[PDB]
């Protein structure tokens, strides 16, 4: 109940509630999207 | 050619033949700890050379 | 859970202690390098411009970098340089401990 | 009412670079009072025993001068902390 | 970079990996079916509102 | 408390009269612009430039 | 709000609630 978060399109589901905010270049995000288009994943190991 | 034996693959793929070094780095599941300056600027982290060679700590007067 | 975090924290702190080099056996330069001086001035200027308490007496100056240089001249900068060895070991030199030039 | 020891990772302001205990308290702990927390599992009714960890491991825990790690691109400091929360 | 908004977290390292078909089917917002982009965005098309807001159309995600 | 001598003067000067302030970033990140503003309003803003923070969540910041 | 000025970056349970 508490950890249930919905979507705009009605798809409500419980899942990742552990996210942080790091400082990155936006070109990194574009490169991540492009690599995901290639089927490649990049895991970013947040320190704390 | 001489660059292939290197811990960081961000440096090589920024150098040239980006596709090849990317496939090699994804087949081996390579994990580079963001050491080379090229990787630092790709991920937007403070460089290691120069004034980034150390860290600054603050001596607070209360435990 | 809580115990998994407890053991993770214990491992982290044990690694930290195993990396620290005690004050009695550091073999780095006694001086303050130019990079260390520049970054300590920049960081102290950031801190004072962010409304930190100041120790030296202001002579009407308003440049935070100039105030930080005045503090460095008076050895009133409460900062520590953590010089990192290549393998992750670190020596915690103090600003007053170092000799500027 | 259950006492739940937790470990924090809080920010320290240069304004509070002289009384870091009260700085951490007023920045983070005081807002948490009377507000439910999504981590612990209940409304926090108070706090006590706030102890700040040291960034220098070799420093004896009885000392009163601890090290806080300043952000490389910001005069703020981030450090680990231990504190007990009164949770209902 | 505003110095009055400190960032606590930091990226220690990045490891290359392979995006499997199961996770992308799990993480995706919607599937794109018809090869028509616009009529206004085509529902189920490339410019669908589930892939982001588009020209004053609020994102449906 | 040691910089309002010149920053208030720059705000009164405005974006056009060197040396001046083009913008005044509030505590909460709001970036007000002085380009389309009158001299009296700029003087009022510069007089309210150094004020105690009314919000507790933003009491550890100062205006830029 | 929810900046890194009012909320801790991580809240981790050290031990079980006691
Ligand atoms: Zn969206």
């Amino acid at each position: 109940d508490s950890q249930i978060w919905e979507d705009g399109q009605g798809n409500k589901f419980v899942g990742g509630n552990e996210t942080t905010t790091v400082a990155i270049p936006f070109v990194l995000k574009y490169l991540d999207s492009e690599l995901s288009a290639m089927g490649i994943r990049l895991r970013y190991n947040v320190e704390p | 050619q001489g660059m292939e034996t290197s811990t960081s693959s961000f440096m090589k793929m920024s150098y040239e033949t980006t596709c090849q070094f990317l496939t090699k780095a994804v087949l081996d599941n390579e994990r580079e700890q963001l050491d080379s300056p090229s990787a630092r600027i790709v991920v937007g982290k403070l460089n290691n050379v120069g004034t980034g060679s150390f860290d600054v700590l603050a001596k607070v007067p209360n435990a | 859970g809580p115990e998994d975090f407890q053991q993770h924290e214990q491992i982290r702190r044990k690694t930290l202690k195993e990396k620290a080099i005690p004050k009695d056996q550091r073999a780095t330069t006694p001086y303050m390098t130019k990079y260390e001086r520049a970054r300590i001035l920049g960081t102290r200027a950031l801190q004072i411009s962010m409304n930190a308490p100041v120790f030296v007496d202001l002579e009407g100056e308003t440049d935070p970098l100039r105030i930080a240089m005045k503090e460095l001249a008076e050895k009133k900068i409460p900062l520590v340089i953590r010089r990192y060895l290549p393998d992750g070991s670190f020596e915690d030199w103090s600003v007053e401990e170092l000799i500027v030039d | 009412i259950v006492r739940v020891p937790i470990a924090l990772y809080v920010s320290l302001a240069p304004m509070y670079l002289e009384n870091p205990l009260q700085g951490v308290m007023k920045q983070h702990l005081n807002p948490l009072v009377m507000k439910y927390n999504n981590k612990v599992g209940g409304v926090v009714l108070g706090y006590e025993g706030l102890k700040i960890l040291d960034a220098d491991p070799l420093s004896k825990e009885d000392t009163s001068e601890k090290l806080i790690k300043i952000t490389p691109d910001t005069p703020f400091g981030f450090t680990w902390c231990h504190v007990n929360l009164y949770v209902w | 970079m505003d110095i009055s908004k400190p960032v606590g977290s930091e990226i220690t390292s990045v490891d290359f990996g392979i995006l499997t078909a199961k996770e992308i089917r799990n993480l995706s917002a919607k599937q794109i079916t018809n090869p028509t982009v616009l009529d206004h965005p085509v529902s189920g098309g490339l410019y669908d509102l589930a892939l982001g807001a588009f020209l004053r159309n609020l994102c449906s995600t | 408390a040691y910089n309002i001598a010149e920053l208030r003067q720059a705000v009164i000067n405005g974006p056009d009269k060197w040396p001046g302030a083009t913008q005044i970033q509030n505590e909460d990140g709001s970036l007000v612009s002085l380009i389309g503003m009158s001299v009296e309003q700029r003087k009022a803003l510069a007089n309210q430039l150094l004020t105690p923070s009314s919000n507790v969540s933003t009491h550890t910041l100062n205006k830029k | 709000t929810a900046t890194t000025l009012n909320t801790p970056v991580v809240i981790h349970a050290t031990q079980l609630p006691q």
